[PDB]
This record gives C-alpha cells, structure tokens and sequence, in this order.
C-alpha cells in the first residue's frame, strides 16, 4: 500500500445543502468520537469601526446562556456526557465546534441548533462579559506574538476592516450594547453563510436529518435590505515600530502580499516557504538543519524563534517571516533572511524544491490527524474554497510544482516588492524601511 | 491596548492611484 | 487492519497496525527515565532526551538531520517520570530510512565528547523554557516532596550538573536501561513483518532485563518555594494506588467526580464539585482541578490549585473540605455516571489522534505487556462502583499529605493544617 | 502569559503527571 | 592570502615608481631605458600603439613624459604609504607567522619592550650599509652613463635598466615573441598572486622541509643568474643561459615545488 | 580613569599597531625587513622631496 | 628499503631536534583547527607545551640534547585520528551540497 | 576545489545565472564601446554613426 | 554565514564611516559641506596631478 494508493483511499467529504441554504458536510470514518461543529463567515473583516469586537462578544455570549437552556443548563448537558466544547473566532471565520461520542451525535447537533440560533444575549451577563473582554485584552497585550501580529494587520491593511483586531478597540467593548450585537447576529448568523461540519463516526444521511430537524428554523434573508458585501482590502506596504526597550527580547514580522484562497499559487508559495523553514532555540537540529537560515542562526545564535507564515484571506495575504531575536540580532537576521528569499527568486534548486515538497506534504498529512481537525479542515474549506481539497489534489498540485514554478512564483510574490514590517520590542537595530525595501531587491540579478 | 492601536490616515501623502479601498497596489505596482 | 502484539524471545513486543493512512509513525517506547537515576548521574536521562541527533555508529548527525528533514519526517523523544518513547513520524513510502536512523539513534550511539560538551548548554536552555510554566517547577517539586527516591528525581538536569554529565554516564545508561526486555516497538501504518525484520536485525544486539532501579518511598514532605509570582500554585496529593489495579480506576472516577479541567471554553464547570465548592467563598481569578498520577508501583493523587497569593489559604481550605464531604458518603449515584462518561470519552478522545494512539498502545506494552481494546477499558471503567469512590477519597483523605506549593506563599497554609 | 480572570485561568491547573517532550524540527513541549 | 595580494600590488606601484624615478634625472640610461619600456606596450594587441602614444604623451619619450613621470613619481609614494597601512591592517588581522610555521598564540609577547629595539637595531643596520653605500662608493650600483646628457641621436653602447629590474629584463629577453616577453614580464610578478593556490604541503613553513629548502635556494640562484644575464649584451652564450634560467624559474615555481611538496607529506606518513 | 595610550583614539589605534600587539615569541631577523621597508620608504619620501625642491 | 629513505627523511626534517611531534608541525587550516578542539585536555595541554617549548628554543635559536629528541618510532600519531574524522565530515557535507 | 564545485545542482544554479551573467556581460560590452567610443563598432547603429 | 560589509576588515571600516553611522535625522543642508569640502579635497588633489603634468 503506497502512499499513493492510500491517498485514493481516504473517505470521502460528502456535501449536502438544505433549501434554506445550510451546507451539511460530513465525513464517516470508524472512531466512535466525533466532531461537529458550525462554521459561520462573520469576522474583524465583516465590522465597521463603531461595532468592532462584536464578533468576540458574541462568541463570549454563546456558551452562556440560551432561551431553551437557560444557562448554566447548558453547560451541564456538555459536561454529562463527556463533549468539550469549544469556539473560536478568527479575522474571517467564526466557528463552534463540540467533541463527543457517536452516539451523543442527535443531542450535539441539537445543542449547536440552539447556540447557533436561540442565543439569549441577557444583559446581565452582557455586562459580567465585559469586564472579561477587557481583561483578556490585557492579557494578549501581554502575548507579545499576537499584538506583534496584530500590529502587522494594522500596518498593512490601513483603511481597511482588515486591519481592525478581532477582539475589538479597548473602546468598543466598553460601550457594545445588546443593540449592537443583536444586528450582529441576525446580519452574519445566517444560514447561507453557515457550514454544519462533522467527522468521525459520523453518518451523512443521520447528519443531514438532524440538520433538517434542527436548523430548518434559520433564515436565509437579510431583514429589510442589508446585505453585508465583501469589501476589497488594500495592502499599503508600510511599516510600525512600537519600541520598548523594557521587553527582554524583540518581534519583528514582516510580510509581503501573498494570494487569496484561491489562485493556486498558494501551494508553491508554501513550498518555497517551507524551504526557509522555521528555528527555535529548543529544537536540536542546531547546525545542521537543511534550511540555510536555521542553520545559521543555530550556529550564530541568532535568534531564540523564527517561523514562516502564510496567512491567507479571501483576496489577499500576508506572506513572509515573524522571527523573535534580542537586540543586537535583528539587522543580521534582516540580512539573512532577505538574503533567503531572493535565493528562492533567482536559484532555487530541484533538491531543496523536493525537500520543501516533501516537507508539505508531511505538513498536510498530518494536521488532517484526528476528528477535530477534520472537521475544522471540512468547515474552513467550504467557506474558503467552497469545496474540501481531497489530498490526492493536494499531492497532484504539490507534484506539478518545480524549482522553475517556485522560482517564478517567488519573483512575482517577493522580488522587487514593498514589506510590512512591524516591530516591537527593543527593535533599534531594527533596520529602517528604506534599507528593508533595498534588500528586497538583489543587484546581481 | 495593541488593539487600540490605529494608524493614522496617510490620504494627504498617498500617491494617486492607491487611494482606496479597491485593491490598488498588485496592478498599480508596476506603475508606480 | 488489526493489532498483532508479537513478543520475541528477546523481551521485545513488536505491535504493528496497518490502518492505510497516508503518513506512519514508529516508536520505540524504553521503560527509561528520571525514575532509573541514582544519586550520581541525575540529569543523564534529560540529557539523553537532548541527544536525538547526536552522531550514531552508522549514522553521522549531519546525516541523520538532513536524512530526516529530506523526507520531512519528525523525531520526537517525549519522555516521563517512567518511559522514555522515541518516535518517528513520515510518509509511508519512506518510514524504512527513518526506521533505521531511529534503530541507529537508540541501539548504537557513540557519543562523542564534544558533541555532549556542546548539548550541555541545550540542557540549560530545555530547562528554562519548560520552566517558564509554573505548573513544571510545582509539580517536579510534588514528586520531590512525596516519594523519597525513585519518582522523586526531575526530568530536567538539576542545575549543579548542569555542564557534568559526562559521556560514560550515557553509555553506562544506554547499555543499562535499554536492553530488549525493557522496550517495546510500535507501528501505526507499518506492517508487521517489516518491524519485525528491523526489530531483530538491530535490537536484538542488547538482551536482559538491564539495571533494574528501586522502588519509590512516600516521604510526605513539603518543598514550598517563593518566586514573586503573584498566582500561588499549591498541590496537595496523598498516596493513591498504582495503575492496574481496580483502585487506579476508582480514583481516575473520583478525579472526575471532584472535576479535573474545563469542558466549555471559558465556561463555568458546572458538574465540577471542586470548582462550585470553592466558588462559594473566594470571589476571585482561580482554578482548582483533581489531579491524578498513576505510576508503574505507587501513585498520586489529590489537589491542584492556582489562586491570589492572599486567598490561596481558603482555596486549598475550601476545596480540601469538599473532598471531605466525598469521604463521608455525599456522593450521588448521578456524578458517579457523570463521571464515568467524561472518564470513558476522555480515554476514547486521547486515542482519536494517531500519536495518541501510538502512545497508548507503547504504554500498555510497557507497563502490562498486551494491548487491551477500548471496549475493555470502558468495561473495567463501568465495573467501578460508588462505594470504591467513596474508599478512594478515603484513603485521600486519611494519609500521610505531601504539599508543592509557589508563588508569594504569605497566605499558603502548610501541609499540618 | 499573565493570566488575571477565571475564564482564562480555567484549564492551567494539572491533572496528569508532567510529561517532556523534545524533537529534531518540533520545538519543545510539556505536559 | 589579503596580506600577500596586497603585497604583490605594492611590489607593482614600487616598481613603477622606481622606474619613472630613474626616468627622471634624463641621462643617457634614463631616456633609453624609459623608451626600450615602454615600447613594450607596443607589443599589446590592438590597443597597445595607441596606449604608448598615451603615456609617451606625443610620439617619443620627450618633455611630455619627462613632466608627467615626475607627477607620477610624486604621487605614486604616497599610494604606496596607504596600501602598507592596508597591509598593516590585513595582517593584524590575524597576527605575525613565527618561522617554524605553527600558531604561536601561547608564546606571545609584548611588541613594544622587545620589538621595537630589534626593529631599532635592524634599522642601524640598513643605515649602516646604506650610509656606507652613499659616502664610500655612491656610483658602485649605478652605471656611469646616466651622466650624459640625454641624446635621442645616439644610443649609449649597452641599454640596461636599474639591478633590481634586471632579473626581469632578462626574462623579457628571452622570448623572441615581442608580446609573449610582455605576457611573461608580467607573469614574472604576478606568479606571486598564484603561489598561496600552489601550496600543496601539510606543513607551512620550510623549516622542516629540507627538499623544499633546495628548490627554495636553486629558485635563489635562478633570479641571481638571471640578474647576471640581464647585464651582459644578447650574445652566445648569454642567450641560452638567460633562456635556461627563465624556464627554470617558472620550471620550480609551478611545477617543482608542489610536486616536491606531494613528495614530501608521503615522506611523512601523511 | 584609564589609560590614554589604551583610550583615546590615535593612541589606541597606535597601541595595536606597534605598542601592545601581541607578536610571536621566537620571530627571526628576517622579519625586521618589513620595518626596514617601512623606514626606507619614510627616506625616500623625505629626501625625495627635499629633490623636488630643487629639481 | 622505503623505510629506511623515511627514517632519514625523519632525521633531516629538523623537527624532531624541538622535541615537537609530527602532527605538532602541521599547518592550522580550518580542519586542522576543529581538530585541535576537538582533542582531549590530556593531550591538548602535551600539545601547547610541546609547541611553546619549540617557540622557546627556536627563539634562542637552539635545540634539545640528543637524548631528547622524538624518536621516528616512538612518534605517535595523536592528532591523525581526529583529523581523518574532521576531513570525512567535510567530505560528507561537500557531498550532501553536490 | 573543483572537485566539490562539480556537482548536478552547481550546473544547475549555473544554468539559473546564465541569463542574467551572459546579460551583465552584454552590459559591459555596451559600456566599453559606449565609453571608448569604438568607431569600429559604432559605424553600424544607424543613429549614432551619424555622430562621425 | 556573516555579512561582508560588516566582517570585512577594510569593509567594516567602510561601513561604520560611510553606511551604517547613526547620524541625526534632522541635520539641515549646513551639515552637507563637510561632504562637499572632501570633494574638493579630491578635485583639487585630481585636477592639480593633471596639472603637475604639464607644468
Ligand atoms: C659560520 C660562517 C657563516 C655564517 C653565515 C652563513 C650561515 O650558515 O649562517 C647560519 C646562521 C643563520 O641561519 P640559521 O641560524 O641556520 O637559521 C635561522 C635564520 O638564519 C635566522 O636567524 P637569525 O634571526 O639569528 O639571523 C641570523 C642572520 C641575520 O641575517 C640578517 O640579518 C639578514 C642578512 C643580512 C645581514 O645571520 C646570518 O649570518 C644569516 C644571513 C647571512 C648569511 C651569510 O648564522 C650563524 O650561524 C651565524 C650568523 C652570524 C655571523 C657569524
Ligand atoms: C523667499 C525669500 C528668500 C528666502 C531665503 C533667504 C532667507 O533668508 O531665508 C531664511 C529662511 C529661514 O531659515 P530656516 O528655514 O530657519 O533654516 C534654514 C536651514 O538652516 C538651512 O536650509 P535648509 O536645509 O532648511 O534648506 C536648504 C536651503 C538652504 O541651503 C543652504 O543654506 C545651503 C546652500 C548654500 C546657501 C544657499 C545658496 C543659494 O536651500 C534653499 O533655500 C534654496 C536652495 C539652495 C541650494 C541647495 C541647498 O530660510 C530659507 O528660506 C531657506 C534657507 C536659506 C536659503 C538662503
Ligand atoms: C578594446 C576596447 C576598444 C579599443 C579601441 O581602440 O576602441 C576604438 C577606439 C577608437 O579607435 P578607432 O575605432 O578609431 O580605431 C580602433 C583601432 N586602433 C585603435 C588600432 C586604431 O579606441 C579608443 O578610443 C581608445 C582605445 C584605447 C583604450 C581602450
Ligand atoms: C607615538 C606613540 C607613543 C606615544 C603615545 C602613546 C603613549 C601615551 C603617551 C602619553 C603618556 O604616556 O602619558 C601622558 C601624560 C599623562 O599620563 P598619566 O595620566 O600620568 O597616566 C596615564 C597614561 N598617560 O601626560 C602628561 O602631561 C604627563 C607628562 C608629559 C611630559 C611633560
Ligand atoms: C565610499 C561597502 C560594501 C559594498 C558591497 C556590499 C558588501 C559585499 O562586499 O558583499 C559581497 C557579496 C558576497 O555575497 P553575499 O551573499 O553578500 O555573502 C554573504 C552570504 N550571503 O557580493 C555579492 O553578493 C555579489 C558578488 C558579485 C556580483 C557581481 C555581479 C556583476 C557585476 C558587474
Ligand atoms: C611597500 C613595501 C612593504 C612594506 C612597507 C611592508 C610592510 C610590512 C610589514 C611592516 C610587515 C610586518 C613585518 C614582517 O613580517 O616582515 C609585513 C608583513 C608581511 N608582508 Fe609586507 N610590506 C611590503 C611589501 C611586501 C611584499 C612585496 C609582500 C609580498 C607580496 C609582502 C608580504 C608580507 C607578508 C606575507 C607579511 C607577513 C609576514 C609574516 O607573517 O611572516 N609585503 N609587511
Ligand atoms: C617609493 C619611494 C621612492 C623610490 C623607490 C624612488 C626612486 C627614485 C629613483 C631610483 C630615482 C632616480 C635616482 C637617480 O637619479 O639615479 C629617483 C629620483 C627622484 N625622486 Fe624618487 N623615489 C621615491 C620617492 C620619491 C618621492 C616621494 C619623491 C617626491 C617627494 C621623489 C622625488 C624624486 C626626484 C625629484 C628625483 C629626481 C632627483 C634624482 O634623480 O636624483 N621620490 N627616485
Ligand atoms: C589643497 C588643495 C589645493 C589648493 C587649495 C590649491 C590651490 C591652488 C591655487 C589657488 C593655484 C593657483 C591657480 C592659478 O592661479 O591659476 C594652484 C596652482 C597649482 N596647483 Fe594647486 N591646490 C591644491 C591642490 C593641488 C595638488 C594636490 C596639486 C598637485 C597634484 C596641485 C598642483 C598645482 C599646480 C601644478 C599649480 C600650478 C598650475 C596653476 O597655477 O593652475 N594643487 N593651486
């Protein structure tokens, strides 16, 4: 059995759609868990400046209480039969997920129905969550990564919804009113926009019966005519520098426009961005790692943790590198790194190009390991490309992709293009915007 | 208090095709 | 597409299964860790985790890196108090090269001297970032506080030899604790014949039982440290029985009766006693979660809580007295069931991820030596009653106590009140 | 992190014994 | 490797400097010497007639050239102080090669109490041979001719450039190909810049090197003798030694040496 | 509170050169050459220019 | 025979008369320098005393007594075992960049 | 040396900077007639041999 | 492995005179003679040899 044979063996992710809109997706296998879950496509970007954080809110409030279950109740019923219960919210997507047994299948789906739909959104509680949100800011205020990222998303989407933070202005979350967040759910919580995922010992016919039983209720208008649309993002390149000389070490990302969902660049870019690799300091490889700069910043000690990334929005991305290095690293990096990418756009060879889609692959495999991430893996793609991937496609596009595609694409995503770096931390040495947007570009070539 | 964060508008500077929320900056690169 | 569970004459069990899944994963679990360290060569075991790279006999590490980032496969050495598993992870065209770097890896190291000299300041570096969770130093300092030797010693190199562990305490370890007897290798997306191949070409070179290292001794003692944190972090634990016995599964029930981690993000824990117990009283950020360790001759269980540094003394109070109410027959028919159905899915859940499974299926051939089915496992879950709970919190209760704590202990009662 | 409310302390407390975790191109884990 | 390829450019600038020098007092062996030179440049393909009327600043060595190699003998020096401080620098870099050619970074000492009297007695030294040089015998290195006025219309009976170019000239001399005794005239220099690549023995230095020490000493000789012929006018037998002593020179540079150097680590087990 | 042959600028560039440079113990005479370039090209720049002055 | 012609090659080399040893005189490249850390104390310290000492004498421009000069056969060969170690990694990497 | 700079992927990356070599030279050329103003060359771009 | 600009010896000089100096941002156009009068140095150094060729 070869890997490719046990590819085209993989279940399948058999789609439904009832007729108010509600996309059912599920995905049998034998494991007697499950994991089923709701994928909505509210988000930062669909949230104007006055009632930024909503979306954070509402997630807080969904677990809390409901018209059905009153609250606590609720809670009761998850913790009996063993499911965890969990949501996240992202700039793009909102999503609730619940992880339980097989068997408990018809009363998870019927709790999501009544997160997802009868949501009580008591003022009082309103209230008691509002004290939370503010304190979890100062704690990711704190997570020096996420407002490094977030810094990032402002810098590089000015003017635009993508640049507001998920969680919302320490303003806004002081003055959100059950008014604000009513408009949000009845506006986003729709059932068009909506994908109930499931995977595991789940059954697509049982599952799209409990869809029809449970979610029939949700609507597919929107009130009298408000239609949020999909407002294009700009990308400025620019840059921040939040310099406190007190934080022991130093973030800098810097990311250049990278595709969208779709435009199947995606899949060399990341191969190419598997080939710059990702360090820690607690890794081991030290210097011996294929990738040039992990190598040297392990010989070096360069750095303490530099990773690569490739988030991806509807329309565009932020490609590149967060890397996190004291003070006197942080030019030398900005040189290597630079120096790494323009490599890439102008002699990338076919052994590190099978290196990178090696590695992709084994990235792929094995984050589609277990139900949960299955079933965020079914949620995300229909939202994003309106059809879950079967890994056979994956390996084809990854097949096609080459040390000439790799460098191609890297030239017209990297070469010659202005960054967004943004920094903070004691990031002096951190070079200035016009050194970064010169190592953009290589005079040899 | 990052997400409080918010860069101030550059309009006044902005060099006249990237000027919008309309994407601006993949196909007006090469121009500019 | 089953478990075969072969055993060689050797001591090996060789347990393979064929699921047909794009990737596969080899792991080699040797009952090795902190627990087989004498008062001489502490810290060896976390250096030998460190050492996954290091130059083997057929296999140099410039080699073994780039063999194994070419293929894009993972080498992971996640150890405990009581096993250490080496484990490999790539595409299953390809887990043959890796198959053998890991057999290189653990069965013929050299361990030069200057590599070692050089993995000495990598030891400092695990040390600190493990430690930068507070939950590390307070539970080390639990087992540190409770068992007199044995289970006592930490997975990290104590700070003094940091910089000593010489090479001949490697080797000395390597060809002591990793005889054939005391291993056991796993495949998940292997077929047998294969593992078994590798298996006595290369392991077959170490045979015995090895070194066998002593048991652990319940000193009840306290290690209270102050680190200006100001979230106190106690642990109160008392000796509980050892994994394989009916008791173990009593208390793995009453851990969950009294409630250990949260099942709704940023919930409530409503079915948790500890947490609605403790709630009534301290109005402030907290957490309070029983806490289980099943060892292969003794183990541990009762209470972890991270509190404010000025109400920590009711937190460990309050919670404490909850227990107590437990031991005197409080305890509904209603949380046993509660109980044994977060304690059901949470055994199914871990073996849901295909590592999971791996480690579940290493551990069963280390500590018994035959795999046991899921359905088994929640059969023996199921023929736990309400009076062993009942025992269990009151063995918890009436024993010798053994109390970690950390943070500004200003507040912090001692283990004698 | 620095952690000042019960929905973000819910969880950090332990349950199960510490176990380490080491790799070659996986940072260091603990649990 | 910095510090011998900086070596080798100085060696050029103060050649050159000294030859416009020995142009400038415009004796008799002055203008010939600086026209037999420079018509050399003729010898370059293409270029190289238009390059002589260049630096001939007209169509003969005359009052164009005599002015300009004053104003390049003026400057040059001074380029040649700033690619010695180069040089300085290049070598601290890495420090000073003790003759037994191993690294002395455990017996190292002070340069101040120790090396500057040795470099205060060395300079006694040179001035002792220089001043005796001077006011003893002042024209015992030069040639009697260069006290006559320059003379386009006669030729003195010898042209020979100043001793330390000879070794040189009689290279020059010994091809009849114009631009092939042009190519090796510069070659002659510029093999320095490719004898760090030909070093193929274990060791560094030649004080345990005693195969390497006779090629070293017959290299010696060979410059010598080429020295000799350089002086004596184009007749039997100076023609065939003076070739014989080119081939050679280049003979045990490139070839000689490595493979004596090859010999040598197989003596030694390695 | 320092030395100046080790602080100011001049001096301590002067100090590695040829004051505190840490040379080999047992260097021949044939290394005193490089100095006696040196000083022979201080002359040649001296008394050359003391030519130029009436050449 | 051949041994013979080495052990007058020995003789004549001149570094036996410093006390030195052969692998004392070879030339510190990259890998001779990565071969030398990686010697053991015990020998790295024989080694930098037996190179000062040479450093001395040559400076004083002498030599040891002829009872104490490093016979051809009892010239061991310490830093060889490391070297060829040194050179095959190298070897292995140019071969891995190839 | 040439021992270890003969490899499948030198060639390779030597194939990937043909172009932009083979070009850089072209630079230069055009460089050296433009500045030595190389009649010989000069008298064949129709525009410019206008210039003599 | 390391920047040349910045390991070079020569080029490290180059770069901590002429690249990489922190100068203030805001020096207004007084602070460009100091460049201005080097570059006369130079011409003045220039044009003079090619007047000490013909004088
Ligand atoms: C005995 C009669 C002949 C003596 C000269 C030739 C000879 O064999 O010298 C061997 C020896 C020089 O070479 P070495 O000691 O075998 O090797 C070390 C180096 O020569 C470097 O040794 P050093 O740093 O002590 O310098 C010694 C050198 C000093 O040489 C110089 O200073 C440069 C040469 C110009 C003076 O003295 C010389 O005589 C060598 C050059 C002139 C040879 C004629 O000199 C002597 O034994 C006595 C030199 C003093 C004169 C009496
Ligand atoms: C309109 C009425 C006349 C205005 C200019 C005369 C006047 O007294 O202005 C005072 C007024 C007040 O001076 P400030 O703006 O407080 O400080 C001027 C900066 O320190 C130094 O000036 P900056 O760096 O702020 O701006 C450069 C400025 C001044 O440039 C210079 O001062 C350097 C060039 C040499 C002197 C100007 C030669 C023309 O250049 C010009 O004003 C014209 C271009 C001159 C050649 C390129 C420079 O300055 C100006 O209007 C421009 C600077 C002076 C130009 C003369
Ligand atoms: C070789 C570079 C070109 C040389 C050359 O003579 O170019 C022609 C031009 C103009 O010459 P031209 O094109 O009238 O004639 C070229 C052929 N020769 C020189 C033999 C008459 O050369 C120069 O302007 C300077 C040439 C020397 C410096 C290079
Ligand atoms: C040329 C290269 C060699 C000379 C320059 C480098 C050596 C240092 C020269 C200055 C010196 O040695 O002393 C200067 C002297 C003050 O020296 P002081 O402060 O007593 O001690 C600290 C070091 N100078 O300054 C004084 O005024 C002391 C008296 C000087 C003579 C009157
Ligand atoms: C009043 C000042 C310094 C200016 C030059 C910049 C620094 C420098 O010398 O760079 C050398 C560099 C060597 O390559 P590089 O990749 O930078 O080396 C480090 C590891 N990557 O050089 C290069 O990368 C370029 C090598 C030469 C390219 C020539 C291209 C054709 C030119 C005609
Ligand atoms: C302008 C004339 C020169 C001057 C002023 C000069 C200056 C110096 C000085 C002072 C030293 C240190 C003393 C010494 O080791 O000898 C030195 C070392 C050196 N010079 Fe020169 N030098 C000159 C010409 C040359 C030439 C022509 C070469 C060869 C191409 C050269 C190559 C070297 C080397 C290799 C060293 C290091 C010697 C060692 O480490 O043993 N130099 N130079
Ligand atoms: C690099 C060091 C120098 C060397 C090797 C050098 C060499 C020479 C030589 C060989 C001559 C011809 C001597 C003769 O007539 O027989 C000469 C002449 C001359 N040099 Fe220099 N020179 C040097 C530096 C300088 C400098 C720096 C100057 C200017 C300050 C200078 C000015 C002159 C003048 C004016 C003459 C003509 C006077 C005469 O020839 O006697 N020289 N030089
Ligand atoms: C510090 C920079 C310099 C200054 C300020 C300077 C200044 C002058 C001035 C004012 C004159 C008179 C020009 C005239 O009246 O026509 C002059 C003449 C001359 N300078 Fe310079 N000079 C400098 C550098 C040099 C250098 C480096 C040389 C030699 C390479 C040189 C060679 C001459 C010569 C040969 C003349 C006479 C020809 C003439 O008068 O133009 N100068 N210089």
């Amino acid at each position: 059995a070869t890997y490719a044979q046990a590819l085209q063996s993989v279940p399948e992710t058999q789609v439904s759609q009832l007729d108010n809109g509600l996309r059912v997706a599920s995905e049998q296998s034998s494991q007697p868990t499950c994991t089923v879950g709701v994928w909505i496509d509210a988000g930062s970007r669909y949230e104007n400046e006055k009632n930024n954080g909503a979306g954070y809110f509402v997630e807080h409030l969904a677990f809390k209480g409901t018209k059905n279950r009153p609250g606590s109740a609720l809670e009761k019923e998850v913790e009996s039969m063993g499911a965890h219960l969990n949501a996240y919210s992202t700039r793009e997507h909102t999503a609730y997920y619940i992880k339980a047994l097989s068997k408990d299948l018809p009363k998870a789906v019927e709790l999501l129905a009544d997160i997802v739909q009868n949501c009580s959104l008591e003022d009082s509680q309103i209230e008691k969550e509002r004290d939370v949100i503010l304190q979890e800011l100062q704690e990711n205020d704190s997570s020096m990564r996420d407002v490094v990222f977030d810094y990032l998303h402002a810098t590089a989407f000015q003017g635009t919804p993508l640049a507001q933070s998920v969680e919302g202005p320490s303003e806004n979350v002081r003055k959100l009113s059950r008014a604000d967040l009513t408009e949000y759910v009845s506006q986003h919580y729709k059932a068009p926009r909506m994908v109930l995922a499931a995977a595991g010992g789940v059954e697509h016919r049982q599952l799209l019966d409990l869809a029809q039983k449970h979610f029939s209720s949700l609507s597919g208008t929107y009130v009298e005519d408000a239609v949020p649309a999909f407002t294009p993002c700009r990308f400025t390149g620019s840059e921040i520098r939040h310099r406190d000389d007190a934080l022991p070490l130093a973030h800098v990302a810097i990311a250049v426009e990278g595709p969208g969902w779709a435009n199947p660049d995606n899949v060399p870019l990341q191969v190419a961005n598997a080939i710059i690799g990702h360090y820690d300091s607690t890794y081991g490889g030290g210097t011996h790692m294929s990738s040039t700069l992990a190598s040297v910043a392990a010989t070096r000690k360069l750095c303490q943790s530099f990773q690569t990334f490739n988030i991806c929005y509807a329309e565009t991305g932020l490609l590149g590198a967060h890397f996190v290095c004291d003070n006197m690293s942080i030019d030398d990096m900005m040189f290597f790194l630079q120096g790494q990418w323009m490599r890439l756009c102008t002699s990338a060879t076919e052994s590190e190009v099978v290196r990178g889609k090696n590695i992709l692959r084994n990235a792929l495999v094995s984050h589609l390991d277990g139900t949960t991430p299955v079933c965020e893996d079914i949620g995300r793609s229909l939202l994003t490309y309106g059809r879950r991937i079967p890994l056979a496609e994956w390996e084809s596009r990854i097949a096609e992709v080459d040390a000439s595609v790799v460098r191609e694409v890297c030239s017209k995503y990297f070469y010659d293009q202005c960054p967004a770096v943004a920094g903070l931390g004691p990031i002096e040495q951190l070079p200035d915007y016009n050194r970064i947007r010169s190592g953009m570009f290589w005079l040899r070539f | 208090s990052h997400t409080d964060i918010r860069v101030p508008d550059f309009s006044d500077y902005r060099r006249a095709e990237v000027l919008d929320s309309t994407k601006s900056s993949k196909e007006s690169s090469d121009a500019r | 597409q089953d478990l075969e569970f072969t055993r060689l004459p050797n001591g090996l069990v060789i347990a393979s299964l064929e699921n047909y899944a794009p990737a596969s994963r080899i792991g080699l679990f040797i009952k090795a860790g902190s627990r087989y360290e004498d008062s001489n060569n502490l810290g060896t075991s976390h250096l030998l985790r460190l050492a996954s790279s290091l130059t083997t006999k057929g296999a140099s590490s410039f080699k073994i890196t780039r063999g194994i980032e070419a293929v894009g496969g993972k080498l992971s050495v996640t150890s405990t108090r009581e096993s250490m598993a080496y484990t490999v992870e790539c595409l299953r065209d390809d887990i043959e090269i890796l198959m053998e770097f890991l057999l290189n890896v653990t069965a013929a190291p050299e361990f030069r001297r200057w590599e070692v000299a050089a993995l000495q300041s990598q030891l400092r570096i695990d040390k600190a970032v493990a430690f930068q969770n507070p939950q590390a130093q307070v539970l080390e300092n639990l087992h540190a506080a409770a068992y007199r030797n044995a289970l006592a010693n930490s997975l990290y190199c104590p700070d003094y030899r940091i910089g000593k562990v010489t090479p001949d305490q490697l080797h000395y370890y390597v060809q002591n604790h990793f005889t054939s007897a005391r291993m056991a290798l796993i495949g998940l997306g292997v077929s047998h014949p294969v593992l078994k191949q590798v298996a006595e070409r290369f392991l077959n070179m170490r045979g015995g039982l090895g070194l066998s290292g002593a048991k652990a001794k319940y000193r009840g003692g306290e290690i209270r440290d102050q680190n200006g944190d100001s979230l106190v972090h106690a642990a109160l634990v008392a000796e509980s029985a050892a994994t394989g016995s009916a008791e173990a599964n009593a208390f793995s029930v009453l851990q969950h009766v009294l409630g250990a981690g949260p099942h709704v993000k940023r919930g409530s824990n409503a079915t948790s006693s500890l947490y609605q117990a403790v709630a009534k009283g301290v109005h402030q950020p907290f957490d309070v979660s029983a806490f289980n360790a099943s060892y292969s001759d003794s183990g541990l269980f009762g209470i972890y809580t991270i509190s404010q540094a000025a109400s920590a003394g009711d937190v460990i109070k309050s919670a404490y007295d909850q227990v107590k109410t437990i031991a005197q027959g409080n305890l509904s028919n209603t949380d046993v069931q509660a109980a044994k159905n977060k304690l059901k899915a949470g055994y199914l859940m871990s073996v849901e991820s295909s590592e999971g499974f791996l480690d579940e299926v290493g551990s069963q051939a280390l500590v018994a030596g035959s795999y046991v089915q899921p359905s088994t496992v929640l059969q023996q879950i199921d023929s736990v009653a309400d009076a062993d709970v009942i025992n269990a919190a009151k063995k918890f209760v009436s024993g010798r106590k053994s109390m970690a704590a950390s943070g500004n202990l200003g507040h912090t009662p001692f283990v004698d009140e | 992190r620095s952690f000042l409310c019960r929905e973000s302390l819910s969880g950090q407390a332990a349950g199960r014994p510490l176990v380490a975790s080491v790799g070659l191109n996986v940072p260091a884990s603990v649990r | 490797l910095e510090t011998w390829n900086i070596g080798v450019v100085l060696l050029f600038t103060v050649m050159a400097t000294a030859f416009m020098g020995y142009v400038l007092p415009w004796g008799q062996m002055s203008f010939w010497g600086a026209t037999v030179i420079t018509n050399l440049l003729s010898a370059i393909p293409y270029i190289g007639t238009d390059l002589v009327e260049w630096i001939w600043g007209g169509f003969s060595v005359d009052k164009a050239t005599l002015t300009r190699f004053f104003a390049f003998h003026f400057i040059l020096p001074f380029i040649i102080t700033a690619l010695a401080a180069v040089h300085l620098l290049f070598l601290h870099e890495t420090g000073s090669n003790n003759p037994t050619g191993i690294s002395s970074d455990m017996d190292k000492i002070p340069f101040h109490p120790y090396y500057t009297i040795k470099d205060i007695l060395g300079a006694l030294f040179m001035m002792l041979i220089l001043l005796i040089l001077v006011l003893f015998s002042p024209d015992l290195l030069g040639d009697p001719d260069n006290y006559t006025p320059a003379n386009p219309l006669n030729t003195p009976p010898h042209i020979k450039p100043e001793w330390y170019f000879l070794f040189a000239y009689a290279i020059l001399r010994s091809i009849p190909n114009k631009l092939g005794g042009v190519l090796a005239l510069v070659a002659s220099i510029l093999i320095l810049i490719l004898m760090p690549m030909l070093h193929t023995s274990k060791q560094r230095s030649m004080m345990f090197r005693p195969l390497s020490q006779c090629l070293f000493w017959m290299l010696v000789a060979d410059l010598i003798t080429l020295t000799w012929i350089g002086g004596q006018p184009v007749e039997h037998p100076f023609i065939i030694i003076g070739q014989l002593a080119s081939i050679l020179y280049f003979l045990i540079i490139l070839v000689l040496m490595p493979i004596t150097s090859i010999i040598e680590n197989n003596l030694l087990k390695w | 509170m320092t030395n100046i042959r080790k602080s100011h600028p001049l001096m301590k560039i002067i100090n590695n050169a040829f004051i505190d440079l840490p040379a080999p113990s047992n260097i021949s005479s044939w290394w005193n050459f490089g100095s006696l370039l040196g000083i022979c090209l201080i002359l040649q720049i001296l008394t050359g220019l003391f030519l130029a002055m009436h050449y | 025979w051949l041994e013979g012609i080495r052990k007058w090659y020995y003789n004549a080399a001149g570094f036996n008369k410093l006390g030195l040893m052969r692998d004392d005189t070879i030339y510190e490249d990259d890998d001779v320098k990565e071969a030398i850390r990686r010697l053991p104390e015990n020998l790295y310290n024989d080694r930098v005393f037996r190179i000062k000492r040479a450093l001395d004498l040559t400076m004083r421009q002498q030599i040891l007594p002829k009872e104490q000069w490093t016979k051809y056969e009892e010239d061991k060969f310490y830093l060889e075992p490391y070297l060829k170690e040194v050179i095959r990694e190298r070897k292995e990497r140019e071969e891995w960049a190839k | 040396m040439l021992s270890r700079f003969l490899g499948p992927r030198y060639r390779e990356l030597a194939r990937n900077w043909i172009p932009t070599a083979s070009m850089w030279g072209a630079v230069g050329a055009v460089g050296l007639v433009w500045a030595t103003d190389w009649r010989l060359i000069l008298d064949w771009v129709p525009y410019i041999n206008g210039k003599f």
